């Protein structure tokens, strides 16, 4: 942006993307997990289908929260940030720190430890395996930023 | 130097002033529901959406219970 | 082809 | 009947007023005199922390409430539509503001409404008169009975309680209101100047220990209008992430460049302004024309000072400038309250400018500005408020000068430092009892602002219901102003208030937050490293005498 | 791989400790003001009149130059106070009365609390007696505009602006941050064809919402002094689908059978002809502070998101509750501003028709404003001085837009010389203080000159206001020549 945007953009820290470094931020992303597989148990059906609908609700929801949303959730300046998501604008826009790193990993080992029991059926192994790919690392790259199709 | 103050006393003096073990177990009882109570976003919830939410949790508990 | 996706996705995780 | 009811005083006797708005002291044995640190750099802050399932919690009610408040807008805004007309446009024309810029403020904010604003009435002294509110379908709108009932006052900025009706400034005001008039005639530079306005900026320029100063009707319009007077596109500021709001749009309205640093990082401070020396304008690489530093004396949400000396020594090495905001800090603090210059034994000749309000400790309203001599004529050749702003009015220039000159000892010389020696005695007590009972609060020593982190959504209407309930008016933040994890409740302390208020409310405090499960107080507060966990009555007994060792207190 | 590389240029090893310290000394900053034209320009400092231990009324006593000059008894045409209500006993009572029974301060934003009840008296009077629904008090009134204003816009709305407006517009359009465009001073065809073109843009488009659409305008202008043609200014924005914004801080309680403003001026409804209107309780009303006027949803969105009304402390409460009976002894009889008219009206004929003074200097102001404005007739200025008005203008957005610590200029300070030497020489010899439109050009950011001011109020007899009219003709004669 030009000057005067860059200066209303760097005048006040934002509120809407600078909790994810404060304390406890991190386990927050591991214990959502672990109440989704307690709950699709408690649906009651087999192993795989917990563990396939816990993933892809996982991922849905991670999108359509850091993905979808574009500006902040209230007044800035004159808003400042009209056109940026919410996982652009972590880190005053720095690249691959170690808050993305660890939420680069999280999808990863999500799949690593979900394949071990839908791996005997092609179909969801295949849906999930897109899912996977295709909703989580691809928008969290460094080449998709700010790219709008 | 009295004032124009009413002073409000301490639930304590107020069951002094009002004087077995039942009502404890009330009292803790309540002391339980009051953790609940607050360690949970109802305050900001109008009626339904808080109904709908006690019902879940409710309904959690209990199929919890019946498949353990 | 599972152990292969595993281990390509060990490799892109380092 | 939904309209806000014009009261009625009372004409009870006025020994009964005079204790209402200040309580007379009962013992000599509850003052305390604080001493100067001779330029020693105050030890890092220990910032004390919760356990971990408190953070989680309020994560996943965060979490929870933003989900809820989507889908309620989506549904009422693709469904209900005929009685949301004002969000939607009507006649070719786009409605006043759209509905995701304040999502928020009425999702969220308009919940717990009854907490914020609470209309009063009378002096904001000792006792402030409340008036009774009912709330109609959550808090749409309220409507207004006509009782009044007292409560204990810590939420309004009375630090050395001048907010009375009976003392000598009020009969200054009289005398003024008498003498000149009520009414101002134009801009300070046309007709606006009498011999009020010099001989107030006389003895604020005095009290300070500067050479000269101006003085503007309003606070916020001083900084808003000030730094576009001497600030340009090519210079910069380096400003501390905790400033006031004002500072910032006047910055915003000059045009210069803007970065900042941690709270209370000075290392990242030098890395900081040697790394945009180097650097230079951006695009263009040339020198900064300019370099200014802002802080603030006391930053009214945390209660913790501004490492004065270093700013200093830094200010000198590199040549840059220094502006402090003094609004929380003057007439309140230090051995005779000039500010932080004489806490840290600071000349008051090494700050390139400073400023304040009238409005906190002075019971006043306005602002003030001062510098050297040729600052100050250059200036007040090319500020704007001195050229189109209205000027003050009389009463309340009648009302600071009395203020001044009873704090500085010119006139009933015994009140001022009973006042000062008061709210610091009681300022300690509260923060050692609040601390040992087992509750976590910030703040240095003797700060008369109190914050007390609540950490969960859920527990700001309770604690402000249930005091509201026993008699005890209180302020509570939320995260738009305070970082999401932490909101808090923040207590201002008066000198107007007695020990024995201070044990009322100690009573009552530990038994909310008892029943509300707040006391969450770690090791790492205090001086020996084992939590503590004290009876009531035990603290009570043996806190008044300990309180005036600088022994306890971790900060 | 090898065959789809990009041919860059090894990286240049970075600085280190010494390097950096030697550049550090190295800089050096410029001071914080520029002192080199303090001297030459602190004759207005020095020229300021200052009362003494007096109301500023009609007499007066003032000193000049740190109490090396004295005048007694001097007649006074320089004060905004219109009205002078706000001096008699009633008001003096009820004054007393407030702060007997309150503070002085309130000692407290309006968030949380000192927010009295007199407060919500005040702002249910304001909105019954100018006949909207709502209104909000502000701590001053050159703070008003620039956090209403920024509050409703943003990136990708349009703002209409007329081309002379005063600095606190001026500020509120530059710290809003949406597009501005400027029409020409009451050319109404101007206005159309600007609006014409922005309308058949905005179809070619064809947004999903459409943006906020504001004209801004002033009831009354600051510097220039004339009337605005409200008539066609709403037709047209009902028309184009438009938001009427009108600043008329100098115009209420002095246009109107009753003072009520512009709208009763001409004759129509304020609810359906204007949709914000900042006012001022300073200039007519006699107190200290601000307010807007309007709907229900635009006060709540206010009092939600206005930055100098949620960061502010509230007024105090001696001067709500004089403004609460200012009101209402403004609603009982006019009388007051019956005056006030005739006065103006005398004042206006006076200087307009004649026949002498109609070479050098030429009348701006409208026969209904209480405040005559005077200029320099721009052949005498281009003869005396040697320099246009758009001259000026250039040299000094030039100066800004390069951004030079010094932006001097001297014709337009010899121009100000003048002006005042003719102030001095009607107060010396006369005893008639008049004053001269106090501007600080180097903010300005459009065309502007250097002018006169007389003021006249509701509390002269004739026969002096005419004797202190033919003075100050005898006075300007005498220094023109």
């Amino acid at each position: 942006e030009t000057f005067e945007d860059e200066n209303d953009q760097q005048m006040l820290p934002n509120m809407a993307a600078t909790w994810v470094d404060q304390r406890g931020a991190w386990l927050i992303h591991i214990v959502v997990i672990v109440l989704l597989r307690l709950f699709y148990s408690l649906f009651g059906s087999t192993p795989k289908w917990t563990w396939t609908l816990t993933n892809m609700t996982y991922i849905i929801g991670f999108y359509i929260m850091f993905h979808l949303v574009k500006g902040t959730p209230f007044d800035f300046n004159g808003g400042a940030y009209d056109n940026l998501t919410m996982w652009e604008q972590i880190n005053d826009e720095t690249l691959y720190t170690p808050t993305r790193k660890f939420l680069l990993i999280v999808p990863i080992v999500l799949f690593l430890i979900s394949n071990q029991y839908y791996r005997n059926d092609m179909t969801l192994f295949l849906s999930n395996l897109a899912v996977t790919v295709l909703i989580g690392v691809v928008p969290k790259l460094g080449i998709t930023h700010r790219l709008r199709i | 130097h009295k004032s124009s103050m009413v002073y409000i006393p301490t639930t304590k003096e107020a069951k002094r002033r009002n004087g077995g073990i039942l009502n404890t177990i009330e009292e803790v009882v309540e002391k339980l529901y009051w953790t609940y109570y607050i360690h949970l976003p109802f305050y900001l919830m109008a009626s339904f959406d808080s109904f709908f939410l006690h019902v879940f949790f409710l309904t959690i508990f209990s199929l919890s219970f019946f498949g353990i | 082809g599972h152990f292969f996706v595993e281990g390509l996705l060990g490799v892109v995780i380092i | 009947y939904t309209r806000v009811p014009l009261c009625e005083p009372e004409e009870l006797p006025d020994d009964i007023q005079k204790e209402n708005e200040y309580g007379t002291l009962d013992s000599p044995g509850h003052l305390y005199q604080v001493k100067s640190r001779h330029g020693k750099p105050l030890p890092e802050p220990v910032v004390d922390t919760p356990p971990y399932y408190i953070s989680l919690l309020t994560y996943l009610n965060y979490l929870i409430l933003i989900i809820l408040g989507h889908v309620h807008d989506f549904l009422g805004m693709t469904f209900q539509k005929n009685k949301h007309l004002d969000l939607l446009e009507h006649d070719g024309l786009a409605p006043w503001f759209s509905n995701f810029e304040s999502f928020y403020v009425r999702r969220i904010k308009m919940r717990i409404d009854d907490c914020f604003s609470r209309p009063t009435t009378g002096v904001p002294g000792r006792f402030i008169r409340c008036i009774d509110r009912i709330s109609h379908n959550i808090n749409e709108y309220f409507t207004y009975s006509g009782a009044v009932y007292p409560c204990m006052n810590l939420s309004s900025y009375n630090y050395l309680g001048f907010a009375q009706s009976k003392g000598q400034c009020t009969d200054a005001a009289l005398e003024s209101v008498d003498k000149y008039s009520i009414q101002s005639g134009g801009p300070r530079a046309q007709i606006g100047t009498t011999d009020l306005h010099i001989k107030a900026e006389k003895l604020v320029a005095r009290f300070i220990g500067k050479e000269d100063a101006l003085v503007f009707s309003m606070g916020y319009g001083t900084n808003a209008n000030l730094f576009n007077a001497f600030l340009d596109k090519k210079c910069l500021v380096i400003s501390d992430e905790l400033n006031h709001t004002s500072i910032r749009t006047g910055v915003r309205l000059s045009g210069a460049a803007v970065r900042t640093f941690k709270h209370g990082d000075m290392v990242g401070l030098e890395k900081l302004i040697r790394e945009q020396i180097v650097l230079g304008q951006p695009k263009t690489n040339r020198p900064w024309k300019k370099i200014l530093i802002c802080a603030e004396g006391l930053f009214s949400m945390e209660g913790t000072l501004c490492n004065l000396p270093k700013l200093v020594e830094l200010k000198k090495k590199y040549k840059c400038y220094l502006f402090i905001d003094e609004a929380h800090s003057i007439g309140a603090m230090g051995p005779t309250g000039r500010g932080v210059c004489e806490i840290f034994g600071v000349d008051p000749k090494d700050v390139d400018i400073l400023m304040g309000t009238f409005t906190k400790s002075f019971g006043a309203a306005g602002g003030y500005i001062a510098a050297d001599q040729w600052i100050i004529d250059r200036l007040r050749l090319d500020l704007t408020t001195v050229s189109y702003s209205e000027s003050m009015p009389a009463p309340v220039l009648a009302q600071t000068i009395s203020s001044l000159q009873t704090i500085s000892g010119e006139i009933c010389p015994g009140q001022g430092t009973e006042r000062l020696q008061r709210i610091a005695f009681n300022s300690r007590y509260l923060r050692l009892a609040l601390q040992r009972l087992g509750f976590i609060v910030y703040g240095v020593a003797d700060s008369p602002v109190i914050p007390l982190l609540l950490y969960c959504p859920s527990k700001m209407p309770a604690f402000s219901r249930m005091m509201l309930q026993r008699r005890i008016a209180v302020v509570v933040v939320a995260y738009p102003a305070t970082p999401l994890i932490e909101s808090r409740v923040r207590f201002c302390m008066s000198a107007s208030l007695t020990k024995e208020d201070i044990d009322y409310l100690l009573r009552h405090v530990s038994e909310v937050g008892d029943k509300l499960n707040l006391k969450s107080n770690s090791g790492k507060s205090s001086y020996d490293g084992k939590r503590q966990r004290w009876d009531i009555e035990e603290v009570i007994r043996r806190t008044p005498e300990d309180c005036k060792d600088d022994k306890y207190f971790v900060n | 791989i090898l065959l789809t590389r990009k041919s860059y240029k090894p990286p240049k090893r970075p600085l280190t400790e010494q390097e950096i310290d030697e550049l550090c000394d190295e800089w050096v900053p410029e001071p914080l003001v520029d002192p080199s034209a303090t001297d030459e320009q602190s004759w207005r400092v020095a020229k300021t009149p200052v009362t003494m231990e007096m109301p500023i009324q009609n007499h007066i006593t003032i000193t000049r130059n740190n109490l090396q000059e004295k005048y007694t008894n001097v007649f006074n045409l320089a004060s905004n106070n219109f009205l002078q209500l706000s001096a008699t006993e009633p008001v003096k009572e009820v004054v007393k009365t407030t702060i007997k029974n309150y503070g002085v301060g309130a000692c407290g934003p309006a968030g949380f609390y000192g927010n009295q009840d007199v407060h919500y008296t005040l702002e249910y009077d304001l909105a019954q007696f100018f006949g909207t629904q709502g209104s909000v008090l502000y701590g001053q009134d050159f703070c008003a505009a620039p956090s209403v204003l920024p509050a409703f816009t943003k990136r990708g709305d349009v703002i209409v602006a007329d081309d002379q407006v005063s600095l606190p517009v001026q500020n509120a359009l530059q710290l809003s941050r949406s597009t501005v465009y400027y029409f020409n001073h009451n050319d109404m065809n101007s206005l159309e064809c600007l609006l014409n073109e922005l309308t058949e843009q905005e179809k070619l488009e064809k947004l999903p919402a459409i943006p906020r659409k504001f004209i801004v305008t002033e009831g009354i202008f600051h510097n220039s002094g004339d009337l605005a043609p409200l008539p066609e200014l709403t037709k047209l924005k009902n028309k184009y689908k438009f938001r009427l914004f009108v600043d008329e801080t100098f115009s209420i309680g002095v246009l109107g059978a009753t003072g009520r403003g512009l709208s009763e001026h001409f004759n129509m409804d304020r609810a359906t002809a204007i949709d914000i209107t900042v006012g001022s309780m300073a200039t007519a009303l006699g107190s200290t502070g601000g307010f807007v006027l309007g709907d229900s949803v635009m006060c709540l969105h206010q009092r939600i998101g206005s930055n100098a009304y949620c960061f502010s402390a509230c007024l105090p409460a001696y001067t709500v509750t004089s403004v609460s009976k200012v009101l209402k002894l403004m609603d009982s009889n006019n009388d007051a501003v019956q005056t006030l008219q005739k006065l103006s009206k005398s004042l206006h004929d006076s200087f307009a028709s004649d026949d002498s003074l109609r070479s050098y200097v030429i009348v701006t102001s409208s026969p209904v404003s209480a405040v005559l404005h005077l200029q320099l007739t721009p052949a005498y200025r281009s003869r005396k001085f040697g320099y246009t008005c758009e001259q000026l203008f250039e040299t000094m957005s030039a100066l800004q837009k390069k951004s030079q610590t010094n932006k001097f200029i001297e014709p337009y300070e010899e121009e100000e010389k003048f002006l005042q030497s003719i102030v001095d020489h009607a107060l010396i010899n006369y005893n008639v203080l008049i004053t001269r439109n106090t501007i600080v050009l180097k903010q300005e950011t459009l065309p502007i000159v250097p002018s006169l001011k007389i003021c006249c109020n509701a509390a002269m007899s004739p026969e002096e206001l005419k004797n202190a009219c033919e003075s100050v003709k005898q006075s300007i004669l005498a220094c023109c020549q």
